[PDB]
């Protein structure tokens, strides 16, 4: 599929950012975080990032650490994430669905057959949080194999050799923690930018978008939301809704 | 771009997020120069000599062997400064962050000992450590957090995930991927992304070296066999490094096995786990079936390391070092053994690594075997641990 | 009549009943054989070098001194097998309860350390190991005595007189007057009739000798002073032999001052008691105005002896030895001081010697001075103490 | 004084031993230790030996340990029992009385003046027991100058040498631990020989004399009676009685 590539050109065509929430699935239970997703989206997520709870979360601060424990918490397995991902994009077939993972879940029952299972259940990208570009390539060719994007990181602490490297290898988007970035990941070519750095108001949405960028990833103020409202699912749909909604507002023309 | 292999075989790597590419890439650079400078080895060696003790003892243990055709002897990491052999590479490992310009330490630990190996290197050399701790760990761990917090180092307890080793392992690395410029990352074992199972193998070689040459010294040739326990793989590849081209010298490595393999409950990944990728390397781990990092159990909280260094798996893939596991009663009873017939009291890991070489011995009493065990330090630290099941059983 | 001396001075002697002479006679005779004979001494070496790991490092404390022209040395004796120095000379009590044909030891000890020293040189030598220790130290010693039993020693607990040392001191000997032609009664100090206080200090005296060597390498002259604490005497008198006749290098021995001198609550007798004969010697002791035997009182249990080998009484009345005293709070500032500076946690004991050191310094600090401490052993034992005192006065 | 001297010579005539009883000064009290010390010499004591309370007796076994801290927790002095020993004497005055001392009591305000004190009261010996006759010359010139006899044990382990020197050196008699010693010590002219070691029931002190001594030692039956009847003085005294008079009874032609 090309869900990336249709979702940008038409952005592009209404002069609009993307804005991506990440959540992790399961988070807080398996019905109440299908709820957040599905709320994220009728509130105008342009795509989904969406975290598996993985025992050791290396690249990933409290707010997801606490994320992780709630779906351990509710019982949630690998198994039953891949459950969920099948019937959110039987739900929902143009928004593009990235998964945030850990390299162990990725490589546990080999490589080849995860991102098999990642194409049968119809997600699009695969950001592997514990894979740098140069340990990648297994992981590249098996998502390609099976039509997913594979993202990367570009860190602030970048390099002209790494602009290079993920702006060939990298697919869908490039997934920017952050001008000077912006500039020469266009000149190479990479996928379009989303700012994934410190994305908690709407005025940081606005600011990706002039700086050049496609668009920005909101990596923990969903999910604070949710641990902000775990003793009223109600209000937290209710919160999600009003702040993802002002959030796309910020990426529009 | 890495100056050095990262993997032994297919085992190893860097499995970091890439923000800490340039920290592992600068720590490479920094030991490669090292390795090559007569004035970071000097410097390092009047450390181990005159600050640690080294060189250390190599113990002929004649009680023990008495009406066999075993020659035993101890190589003492229990007599360097601190009691365990996990100083020796903290030493290096400070030396190096001086030569990158770095004043902050950064270090991990379960059971304690690396914490205190990390605080007295820091303290002799005037950097300000900070040390990650499962708090867990913490809440049974007081005699270690004190003497840490004595030798001026700041003790942060880990709320997060289990509150354990490798979610100290995890809060560490958090830490350091903000504040490389200034600080360094001082890994406790030989294993985690590249370099750092090559430099703590470097760092750790003098007790093979030293053996090697005490040996030679003594009895005239090399061992049969050379024996550690293995954690994370530290003390045993230190032992085992410089013996690798002697072809004829067994390297046998001895993995906790707990309540028993069959039971699941121990720590011996290399033989009975899986190999993932975690802690930055892809090597053996302990993990359930859908791939969720396990916890270890031994006796040994030293031990108690779910996974392995990369070196291990791969000298073991190629057939160069074997690897058995010891059960906690077996590492109790070499415990005993050493206290009653040599007036030496072992670490509970290191307990480990003497029973395999008492089987050795017991199995087959008329064989002729020059034995070393690698006594990787000393047990004081377990005298309540000892005395509580000793009582429990009523002994 | 005697082979060799019994007093230093008017100090020392052989105070004890006369059906103990012929054992302390039997001691002496095999002691002066032995000094000449290169078997023993090579037997001796052996053990030290190969079990106990000596020689022990000198380290330099140049973080300690900084900004002052003190240059400070610690003679590494907490790095020795056992962690403290007393392993030293039981192994040479133990060679010597060998060539006597003895097959059984017998000991005291206050705090502890003394009866786990003679039960590892006992378990290595394969002498069944019998120790004397009072019934409020056992109890209040409990990793002491439980080491003591690993190592396979019997701990009989004495309940006569107070039931601390001086009573443990008591029954040895009682047990010794009917058993000395299978048994060695191995004296823990260099303190009690002759021979021990001369056997004691030839079977500590590498310290010294060692300490010379090292620092004749490492700084190209003698010490300015060498300093340590003095419980019974024998870590001192270790240190300070090789030294006497070096007359430019000051021997600074250091007692515990305990709470003050002036609240009569310290162990000090060599500068704050009075001369009594007891525990088989003429020498100062801690005493009632009626000549009764009194405890001392220090923070550290190892320097709470109430009395001084006879040798130090001897060369402080010359003026070759000058004696001062340490407080409880002085020791604790000193222990800090050595964790948060350089790492090394030092015994409470040791402690003492280090406080004095930094008052040289301190107190005159454009004084040029090549100071050289014994740190007589490592503090690991005394956490508890001091976590204990720390957490009391809020810190 | 002659005391032991004419004691000997008495008993000599009647072809009798001694028998010596031993006590603790002020066991288990001053005023309980003064009645016991007279029963012993009404129910037929040659001599006495007392011993002074001391905080260390090295020399000593259990009973005596236990005799000691009972005298202690009495509150018993030096000076409280050289008090006892006017009195004692002033009672009676040709029975000898010998001290068993530990060193650091006789050195403790000078060794000169402690015998001083021993003659003034009217004590005949001094066992030193931490001092072996290879130390003893301060202690017997002391004595000896102030008409106080030093007493030397023999002890089982001696030798010739060590027979000459305790026949040269001590007056009063001779304090052995054992037939061989008996002959050897007469034949060098030493002080009578009183067997010390084991004397508990009156066939041992038939048995020491007719070995050749000139006399026995209870050292610790004495106390052991003490011991037992601690918590009935009067029954205490009745048992001491009965004791002395059938050791007494046993040294007779
Ligand atoms: C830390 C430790 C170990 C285990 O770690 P390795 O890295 O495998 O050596 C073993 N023994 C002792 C005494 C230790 O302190
Ligand atoms: C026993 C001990 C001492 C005191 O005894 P000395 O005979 O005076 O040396 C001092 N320091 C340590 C560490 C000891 O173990
Ligand atoms: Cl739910
Ligand atoms: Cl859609
Ligand atoms: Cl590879
Ligand atoms: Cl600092
Ligand atoms: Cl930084
Ligand atoms: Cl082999
Ligand atoms: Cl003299
Ligand atoms: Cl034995
Ligand atoms: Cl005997
Ligand atoms: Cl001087
Ligand atoms: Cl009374
Ligand atoms: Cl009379
Ligand atoms: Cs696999
Ligand atoms: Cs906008
Ligand atoms: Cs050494
Ligand atoms: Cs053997
Ligand atoms: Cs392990
Ligand atoms: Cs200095
Ligand atoms: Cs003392
Ligand atoms: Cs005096
Ligand atoms: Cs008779």
């Amino acid at each position: 599929m090309e869900r990336y590539e249709n979702l940008f050109a038409q952005l592009n065509d209404r002069r609009e950012g993307a804005f991506v929430p990440f959540v992790t699935l399961g988070d807080p239970g398996i019905e109440q975080s299908l709820k957040i997703i599905d709320t994220l989206i009728d509130a105008g997520a342009d795509a989904l990032e969406l975290g598996v709870p993985f025992s050791d979360p290396l690249a990933d601060g409290p707010t997801i650490q606490n994320a992780n424990l709630r779906a351990f918490a509710a019982g949630v397995t690998p198994a039953q994430c891949f459950e969920m991902l099948a019937l959110i994009r039987e739900k929902h077939p143009t928004i593009p669905i990235g998964l945030l993972m850990y390299a162990n879940l990725v490589f546990n029952n080999g490589i080849d057959a995860f991102y098999a299972r990642c194409e049968q259940v119809g997600v699009d990208s695969v950001l592997v949080a514990d894979v740098p570009v140069e340990e990648s390539a297994p992981f590249r060719q098996a998502a390609l194999r099976h039509n997913i994007a594979p993202i990367f990181i570009c860190p602030p602490n970048a390099d002209d050799d790494l602009l290079r490297q993920v702006a060939s290898y990298g697919r869908g988007y490039t997934y920017l923690l952050s001008h000077h970035l912006i500039e020469k990941l266009k000149e190479y070519h990479a996928a379009p930018a989303l700012q994934g750095f410190g994305i908690s108001s709407p005025e940081q949405v606005s600011a990706a978008v002039r700086a050049g960028a496609a668009g920005a990833i909101s990596g923990s103020a969903i999910v604070k939301i949710i641990e902000k409202n775990l003793a009223s699912p109600k209000q937290m749909l209710a919160e999600l809704r009003s702040f993802v909604s002002a959030m796309k507002a910020a990426s529009r023309a | 771009t890495t100056l050095l292999n990262p993997y032994f075989g297919e085992f190893g790597g860097m499995y970091v997020p890439q923000i800490l590419m340039p920290a592992l890439n600068q720590l490479e650079e920094a030991f490669v120069s090292a390795q090559k400078d007569p004035e970071f080895q000097a410097q390092f060696a009047d450390l181990l000599k005159n600050y640690a003790g080294r060189p250390t003892a190599l113990t002929k243990c004649q009680n023990i062997t008495a009406g066999t055709r075993t020659t035993l002897y101890l190589k003492r990491e229990d007599l360097l400064h601190g009691g365990a052999h996990k100083t020796n590479q903290v030493l290096g490992q400070a030396l190096l962050a001086k030569r990158m310009g770095k004043s902050e330490i950064i270090a991990e630990t379960g059971a304690g000992q690396h914490g205190v190996a990390s605080a007295l290197a820091s303290a002799l050399l005037g950097l300000k450590c900070r040390i990650y701790m499962g708090a867990k760990d913490v809440e049974r761990q007081s005699p270690n957090v004190f003497r840490m917090r004595l030798m001026g180092a700041e003790v942060i307890p880990v709320h997060s995930g289990s509150a354990t080793l490798k979610d100290a392992c995890n809060e560490a690395l958090r830490d350091w991927s903000g504040s490389y410029e200034t600080a360094h990352y001082m890994l406790g074992t030989a294993a985690g992304p590249h370099p750092y199972p090559t430099i703590v193998r470097e760092f750790q070689r003098m007790i093979g070296e030293e053996t090697k040459a005490q040996i030679l010294d003594k009895e005239g040739r090399l061992p049969d066999a050379v024996i550690a326990c293995v954690g994370g793989g530290s003390n045993a590849i230190g032992m085992f490094a410089d013996f690798i081209n002697d072809t004829s010298v067994g390297l046998i490595g001895v993995e906790p096995g707990g309540h028993g393999i069959e039971t699941g409950e121990h720590g011996a990944p290399l033989k009975h786990g899986r190999v993932g990728i975690y802690f930055g390397m892809k090597a053996p781990m302990m993990q359930t079936a859908d791939g969720q990092i396990e916890e270890s159990y031994s006796i040994s909280a030293g031990l108690d390391f779910p996974s392995v260094g990369p070196q291990h798996a791969y000298l073991n893939s190629i057939g160069r070092a074997d690897y058995v596991s010891i059960t906690d009663d077996e590492a109790l009873e070499a415990f005993k053994t050493l206290c009653r017939h040599e007036g030496i009291i072992p670490a509970l890991e290191s307990s480990h690594a003497l029973a395999h070489a008492l089987k050795m011995m017991r199995e087959q009493p008329e064989k002729e075997q020059l034995l070393v065990v690698n006594l990787s330090g000393r047990g004081d630290k377990d005298i309540f641990t000892v005395h509580d099941i000793l009582k429990a059983r009523g002994e």
